[PDB]
């Protein structure tokens, strides 16, 4: 029948999570964002929609830094954007407490993709309205 | 409750017209025996604090990581990191202070004793002593275990009241420094010949010195000395 869109964790007759592709469409409405690896690092970049004049130039910083090496950029709702941010600076914390040394870009780059996964497990938790590009220089 | 196992001792640190220098060895004894010589006791937070931390070792490692920590933390979300919302020395002590209290309130000190050394934004000086108890106070000069007794009636001497640090200038201060590390050598049984020493200037900056030792040392007297009473030979 129908009705497999309205609930999160649920399966199509086709294999497909709906309210995923419905977080996409929250992202494709969002502003446009870009991330560049060069030949020893990365660069991110954002636009930044001026609403009005009033808005204060160069304030509503929207590029994030997680520990010391990594920038995070993203498309979409903004709000769920700086919730993955801050889940990210407390696995990148929780990483260097115990291993001493800063999180590798891989390892930082599966924490952010276990944990966006998990909101798509159940039907009480919504996904992330967001495209992350992120990345940064490590040991290797 | 616990018991210290390797430990740091002195730290000692004045005040004079434009900043604060402060100095401890770099020695982590186990007890009696003098087992670490390699110990950098000094904590320097950004360019305008320099944290010196006395008394367990492995509690010093712990504040050590928190400092890296809130410095990480400081510049999440802030333009101004490095500029007007930079950490002061006053923000780096409060924090500090917290913890010490807490831990102690809850029957698990840090076994520390700590003098938070810095100029502030404005240009004023910043000294302020916190231990494993969590008692906090401030002084034109501060000293840690063994230095309380016999580096701070030296540098005292030096300023003695608030009005005598804007005549103090940086040469005479190091001077008296330099000179409380000697007798700390003298008579202090768990004291290292090598030591560091940090200047924080409101125009030069932070001045990190290291690998510093005792020098001009007196002890051709002690050829003149024999016996314990009564012996000539």
């Amino acid at each position: 029948g129908t009705g497999y869109d309205l609930s999160n964790s649920v399966f199509s007759p086709d294999g497909r999570n709906f309210q995923v592709e419905y977080a996409v469409k929250a992202v494709e409405n969002g502003t446009t964002s870009i991330g560049i690896k060069c030949n020893d690092g990365v660069v991110f970049a954002v636009e930044k929609l001026i609403t009005s004049k009033l808005l204060v130039p160069q304030k509503n910083v929207k590029i994030q830094v997680v520990d010391r090496h990594i920038g995070c950029v993203y498309s979409g709702l903004i709000p769920d954007g700086r919730h993955l941010v801050n889940r990210g600076r407390e696995e990148a914390a929780s990483f260097k407490k115990l291993y001493k040394t800063p999180i590798p870009i891989p390892a930082f780059a599966d924490r952010l993709g276990q944990y966006v996964q998990a909101h798509t497990l159940y039907n009480s938790v919504r996904p992330f309205g967001v495209s992350t590009i992120f990345g940064g220089v490590d040991k290797n | 409750t616990q018991q210290p196992i390797v430990t740091g001792t002195s730290v000692i640190s004045m005040k004079y017209d434009n900043g604060v220098i402060i100095a401890a060895d770099n020695l982590g004894s186990y007890g009696s025996l003098l087992r670490f010589n390699g110990v950098e006791r000094l904590i320097p937070v950004g360019d305008n604090t320099v944290v010196g931390i006395s008394g367990d070792i492995s509690d010093m490692q712990h504040i050590e990581r928190l400092l890296k920590d809130l410095v990480t933390e400081n510049a999440y979300d802030n333009p101004l990191a490095d500029a007007e919302e930079a950490l002061e020395p006053s923000y780096i002590f409060e924090y500090l202070a917290t913890v010490m209290y807490q831990r102690r309130s809850k029957m698990n000190p840090l076994w520390n004793a700590i003098i938070v050394a810095g100029v502030q934004s404005n240009g004023d000086q910043f000294l302020r002593y916190v231990n494993l108890l969590g008692v906090t106070y401030s002084s034109p000069t501060l000293a840690t275990g063994f230095g309380a007794h016999m580096a701070n009636p030296l540098l005292r001497k030096v300023v003695d009241r608030e009005s005598d640090i804007p005549k103090t200038t940086v040469q005479v201060a190091e001077e008296a420094i330099v000179n409380a590390m000697r007798v700390l050598y003298y008579r202090d049984a768990r004291s290292s010949r090598n030591f560091s020493l940090a200047i924080i200037d409101k125009n030069t900056g932070l001045t990190f010195k290291k690998n510093l030792q005792v020098e001009n040392m007196k002890w051709d007297f002690a050829k003149d000395i024999k016996g314990y009473g009564t012996q000539k030979i």
